[PDB]
Formats: C-alpha cells, structure tokens, sequence
C-alpha cells in the first residue's frame, strides 16, 4: 500500500490513484501511509475497511 | 501393538474362531477342536462398550445461539460473528479427530493385551508341563485328553497330575 | 421470547384519527394496515401534540411496537399532520428514543415511495411508558408478553413432518 | 489542546428538555447542537425535546 | 488395567500393607512375614505426584474480560457475548473431561505395570530355582530362611549358591 | 517405561550401537559382536515417523478473520474481539501441550515396548537352550559359533539341534 491506506485508495485520493482498479490477496498497510486529500471520517470505518478489503 | 501379542507372536487370526474373541485351538490323542475363552471374550468386550457408551454419552443441548449464515455483508459484526463461529467448529473438529485417534490406539493396545493376558495365564496353569513354542502354542509333554484340554481351558488344570509324565517327556 | 402473544390496552388518541390504511396493505377488499400496529393522522384540520402513558403495573416486561412514517414528499407530510416536520419519542424511565422522520423517496414499493421504520421498546414491572408526537407515529395498539426459554427460529424449506 | 504525553477521557453532555418553552427559557435557540471532535473523529449531537417519565 | 497384574493374576491387594504400596509375603523354615519395596513403591509415587503436579501447575491470570450476565434484553450483541462464554465453557469442561479419563486410565495402568515389573524382578532374580505358581505367588524350591528371603528382596539372592539344591528338588 | 526394558532391566543403553535402534551384542567361542536388529529397530522407526507425519499433517487455511490489535479504545465490541482471540489462544496453548504430553509418553512407552517384545522374541526362539540373565542378556548353554548366533538374530535357529547339548550343561 505504500503511503497509501486501503481506504485512501478506494475514495480515490490523489497519491493513490495508483492503486485504481488493482486487485489483491493481500493488501500491506504501512505504518507511513497518510491522506492527502479532503479531511474526512468514515462511521464504522473498521467494517468499510474490512467489507472493501474482503 | 504394545504387548505384541495381536500382529505379532501370534501369526495372524482367526477367521473360524465365529463365538468368541480369543480361544483356543487343539491338537490330541482324540483328534482336534476349538473353543472361544469366554472370560478374555468378555473383558474386551466390556471394556469396548464402557468406553464406546462413554463417547456416546450425552451430547449438549443448545437453543438460541446465534446466526451462522448471512445474507448481507455487513462487516465488523458479522466477521466476528463468522469468526467465533469458524473457530469452535475446528476446536471441536480437533477434539473429534484426537478423541477417535486416541480411543483408536486404545481399543488396539488392549485388545493386544487381552490375547497377552489369556496366553500368560495359560502358561502359569501349565507350569512346567508344557513349553512356548513361540507362535502363541504351547506343546505339552504328556498324554492330555479332551477333558485334560478342557480341564485347561476352564481353569482347573491339575499341574501336578501330568508332572512326572511331562518333565520325563521334555528331558 | 417463543410467543405473538399480544394484550390490546385503551390508550387515548386525542384530536387524531386513527385506524388509518393504504391500498399497499388490504385486509379483503378495502385499505388496511398491520393488525398490531396504529396509523394516526390529523382530525380536522390540526394534530395537536399527543402525550400520553401507559404504566407497567404487570409483573412481567412488555414488549412494545411502534413506528414512524417517512413521507415521499412535503406536500404528504403536511396533508397527513399538518406540522412541516413530525416528530416521535418514545421513552421509559430508563431508556428513550426520539425520532425525526426524513421527507424524501425512496424505491418505489407496492406503489409506495414512502415507507415505515419500526422501533421496539420493553418496559419492565414498576416502569412506564410515555409516547410524545407532533406528527408521524405509527402507534402501537398494545404490548407482547416477554417471556423467556428455549425458544428459537430456523431458516429452512424442509417440510414438516409426523 | 492535548500537550501531555497521556490520553485524555472528557467526559461531557446533552441536555433533553421537556418542552420548547424550556428549550428556549435556558438556550434562546428553538433547537440545539453539540458537536466535540478531535482531528479524526467527531461526534454531533442534537438535543430532543418532549416529556419523559417523572 | 493393561498387564494384568493388579485385578489380575494377583488376585487381590492387601488391606494389611501399611507401608508400601507394594511388596512381599513369605513363608519359609523360620515362620511368615511382610516386607514393602521401596523401589516400586516410590517409581509410582513419583510418577503420580509429577502427573498431578504437573496437572495442577500454572493457573491461568486473567483480569478485564466481558460481561457474562446481563440485565436487559438486547438482542444480537448480548446474543454473541452469552455464545462466545457458552461455547468457551463447554471446550474447557470437555478438555476437563477428557484430560482425568486419559490421566486415571494412565495412572491405572501405570500402577498395574510397577506390579508387573516388579513381578517380573523377582523370578529373573530367582532363575531356575523357583516356580511361578500364577498368583503372584514363588515356589522356591530350597531351603530358604529370612537372610535368603532378604537377599531375594534387596536384590543380592545369588542364584548360584541354591540351584544345586533347588533343582535337584524342582525335579 | 510401561514395560520396563529400557531404564529398566536393560540397564543402560549403547552409545555404541550406531546403525540400529536395537540389537544383539554377543560373546562366544569365536569371540564378540554387535549387529543392529532391522525388523525391531524399523517397528520403532515407522510408527514414530507415523504419529509424526499425522502431526505435521495439515495445517487450517484461513483467510479474512478479524483484527487483533487496535489503536484506540471502542469498549464493547473490542473486548469481546480480543476475548474471543485471547480464549481461542489459551484453547489451542492448551490442545498443543497436551498433545505433544501425550505423544511423549506414548513414544517413550512403545520404544519400551519394542525392546520388550524383541527381547520376549529371542527368549521364545531359545526354549529350553537359553536362561535369561535379568539384565537383558541370555545365558546359552552350548557351543555357539558366528553362524549360529546369526541364526538366531536373523530366526532361523533351530532349538532342538542344540537342546541335547544345552540341557545337558544346564541340569548336569
Ligand atoms: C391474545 O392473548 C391475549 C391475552 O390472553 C388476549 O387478550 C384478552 O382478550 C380478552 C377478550 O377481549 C380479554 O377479556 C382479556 O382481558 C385479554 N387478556 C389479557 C391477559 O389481556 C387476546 O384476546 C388474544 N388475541 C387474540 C386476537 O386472540
Ligand atoms: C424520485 O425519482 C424516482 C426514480 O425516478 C421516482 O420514482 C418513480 O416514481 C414514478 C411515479 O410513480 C414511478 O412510476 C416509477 O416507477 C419510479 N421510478 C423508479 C425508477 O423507481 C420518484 O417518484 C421521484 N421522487 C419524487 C418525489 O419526485
Ligand atoms: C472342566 O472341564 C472338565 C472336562 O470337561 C470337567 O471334567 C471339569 O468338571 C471342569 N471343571 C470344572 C470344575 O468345571
Ligand atoms: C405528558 O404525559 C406524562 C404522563 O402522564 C406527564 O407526566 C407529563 O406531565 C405530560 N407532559 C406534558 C408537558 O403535558
Ligand atoms: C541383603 O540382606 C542380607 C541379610 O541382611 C544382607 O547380608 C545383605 O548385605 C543385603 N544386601 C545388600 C547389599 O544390601
Ligand atoms: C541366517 O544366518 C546364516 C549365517 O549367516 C545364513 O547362512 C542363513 O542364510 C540365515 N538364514 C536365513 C534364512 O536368512
């Protein structure tokens, strides 16, 4: 994932869109990863992150 | 097995031996015959069946637990819910595979013993009267009859009846 | 809880009408609605605001169910209760619920963009329930007796058997 | 601000009113709002007015 | 158990051995007496206290957990709670289960083998010069006073001295 | 062990016996020896490489599961997430340990076990031509050369070639 979460990917953030379209068994979340766009919160982040990573 | 008895001294089993375990097989003066040995017969069996009614004892009744399909993904809630749910099944799916495998070596080592059993004891009744010959037979050094052969079997040998026959047959 | 056992009790819905129903929901020829379940809308011209109690004086909990409309448009809302917003609290004396129903549509549903969210509140012996509404409660008629056991639910199409 | 090296617990409320003529005696505003953050998360509350038991 | 020494060819225990938990009878020219062995004796003591402490060794610490009793209907929550607790208890109260039936059938059939071994000692001590009479009784076949009797149970009985004597008896 | 025989009326065990697991060390009139017994030593062999493979035997697959470490405090839903993790753990602690206990004794008492069944072997196939010594040795009372112990190690001895001359070194 680099400096980018999963989440940061999935809406698109700009320094992730690298990531569009990609696909996984396994995604690796660094521990540098930030967000660069929008500041933003997700209620029930925790599901979202798990249903899109699933 | 352990004791080495079952698939092991003693060459193979019998597929004639039909009322009974373990027995014996004889060879006389008065022809052959076969006899199932009740008392080892019966200790195998009762040991089996104490165990095997202990395994079917009792499962647990449960009631209201909790959903274990879903037809919405929704995440969080539910992965635990899957997660709780798919761990006891391998836990009790462990406790199966090793309560079967345990019994399993159980049932066979004391079955094993229950053939080492029956044969020491007919060697202590025969005292020097007879010898091992190493296949689960014993060749005995005197003249013994139908009812000697049956005297044996059902406990009431009389060693020192055929003791001077024998020793003077076997030196 | 292993029973629908239900127990109607007399409230008062002063200044409303009540009873009301949807051709999304005939019971025989005419325009019904749930059997356990209450539609008030405005008498006349108005629809005062409705404040009424029920006390638990059982020794068992009561299991209450109730709703609230969301209208498909403002020109809905206002026809059915006058107020430009409704609103529904249902509470105990420990516990309590307010909710604002949300004009908009939804997917169209048995020639409904509207629709019904259903909430459930217990009340235990010694408790009370109070109901307080300007405008789209889905009144409950009565309570279910709460019990407990071994009682349960199963998804499945096998047949029933002797 | 948080210039401590520990976290901190705020523990804080909501008042729910009996009637608009209370709302309006202690707030002025017909109809209130809290909202407490911090810098990822926030939390927004709307008061809710009408009797409860006594 | 297993070797089929305890409840087995020794047809009884002893209410009168006090002081072992195994040991010897005898009966020679000078009277009768008893005597416990220390050695087989102390093998299954050893045994037994290292399975128990081992059994009872290291409790688990735990501290905030989850609630497990509730006071209000909740629903699909508390339902996962009082699963996750339930289906915990049963796997411990199994494994509770199962870990004293492996343990006590273990430690039953360990004692009947410290019966068996220590058996099995005495007639290789006395080679030719005794018999085993099948009940976990020896026919010694010589003259043999408490000193020999002794020797037999420390383990010193010099089989050589007696099989002259012994043999010519035996046959 | 359960048996006896090793840690028991055998003694000590060979340092010396490199090529075997069991076997037969002997002295007679040709001198002295050691060979490996094949068929005790492979008994021994497969049922230990047998439990083992059933050990190392398949591993779970598991995928999506849930999260196990958190960066803030959420309360309910976490303890019962890292309860669930933590009894799962102890559960599973406590099926490895008993295993491996189990396994253990049971690896210790069958190894006994083949040592006593080789050496019940050797006595049955001596009869009346051999005494056993008590520490795991055989007394043969006749002239035994190379090729006879070796008829005995590999069971093919033939007792009553030699019965005469043995009983009569034994009881005369
Ligand atoms: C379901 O059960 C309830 C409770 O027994 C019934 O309510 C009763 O109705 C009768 C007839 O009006 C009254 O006399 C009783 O006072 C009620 N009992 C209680 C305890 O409230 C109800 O009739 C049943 N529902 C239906 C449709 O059969
Ligand atoms: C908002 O748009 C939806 C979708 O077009 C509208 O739903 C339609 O309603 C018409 C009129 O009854 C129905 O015939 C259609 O079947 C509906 N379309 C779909 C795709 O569901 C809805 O009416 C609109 N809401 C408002 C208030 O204008
Ligand atoms: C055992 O068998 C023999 C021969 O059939 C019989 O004579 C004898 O009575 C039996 N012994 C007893 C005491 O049952
Ligand atoms: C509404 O009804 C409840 C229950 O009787 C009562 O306690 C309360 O005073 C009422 N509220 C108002 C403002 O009338
Ligand atoms: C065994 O007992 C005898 C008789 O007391 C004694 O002489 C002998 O030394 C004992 N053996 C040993 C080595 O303890
Ligand atoms: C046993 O050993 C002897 C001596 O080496 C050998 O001659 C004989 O063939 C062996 N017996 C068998 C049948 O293997």
């Amino acid at each position: 994932g680099i400096d980018c979460t999963l989440i940061d990917a999935l809406l698109g953030d700009p320094h992730c869109d690298v990531f569009q379209n990609e696909t996984w068994d396994l995604f690796v979340e660094r521990s540098k990863a930030f967000s660069n766009c929008y500041p933003y919160d997700v209620p029930d982040y925790a599901s979202l992150r798990s249903l899109v990573a699933s | 097995g352990l004791f080495g008895a079952i698939a092991g001294f003693i060459e193979n089993g019998w597929e004639g031996m039909i009322d009974g375990w373990y027995g014996f097989r004889h060879q006389n003066s008065e022809g052959t015959g076969q006899a199932a040995d009740l008392k080892s017969t019966q200790a195998a069996i009762d040991q089996i069946n104490g165990k095997l009614n202990r395994v079917i004892e009792k499962t647990n009744e449960k009631f209201h637990q909790i959903e274990k399909e879903f037809s919405e993904v929704e995440g969080r809630i539910q992965d635990l819910e899957k997660y709780v749910e798919d761990t006891k099944i391998d836990l009790w799916s462990y406790n199966a595979e090793l309560l079967v495998a345990l019994e399993n070596q159980h049932t066979i080592d004391l079955t094993d013993s229950e053939m080492n059993k029956l044969f020491e004891k007919t060697g202590r009744q025969l005292r020097e009267n007879a010898e091992d010959m190493g296949n689960g037979c014993f060749k005995i050094y005197h003249k013994c009859d139908n009812a000697c052969i049956e005297s044996i079997r059902n406990g009431t040998y009389d060693h020192d009846v055929y003791r001077d026959e024998a020793l003077n047959n076997r030196f | 809880s292993g029973t629908l056992e239900f127990i109607t009790e007399g409230f008062t819905w002063t200044g409303v009408t009540q009873n009301g129903g949807s051709n999304a929901c005939k019971r025989g020829p005419g325009s019904g609605f749930f059997s356990r379940l209450n539609w008030l809308t405005k008498s006349g011209s108005t629809y005062p605001v409705l404040n009424v109690t029920m006390p638990n004086n059982d020794n068992f909990d009561k299991l209450y169910i109730w709703g609230v409309h969301h209208p498909s448009t403002n020109q809905e809302q206002t026809s059915l209760y006058v107020q430009a917003s409704g609103r529904v609290t249902v509470s105990t004396r420990r516990s309590q619920q307010t909710i604002i129903p949300n004009i908009g549509s939804r997917p169209w549903v048995r020639g409904l963009s509207s629709r019904i969210s259903i909430y459930w509140t217990i009340v235990k012996p010694g408790d009370v329930l109070v109901i307080n509404s300007n405008g789209n409660l889905i009144a409950p008629r009565g309570y279910f007796k709460m019990r407990t056991g071994k009682s349960s639910i199963m998804r499945s199409d096998a047949p029933i058997d002797t």
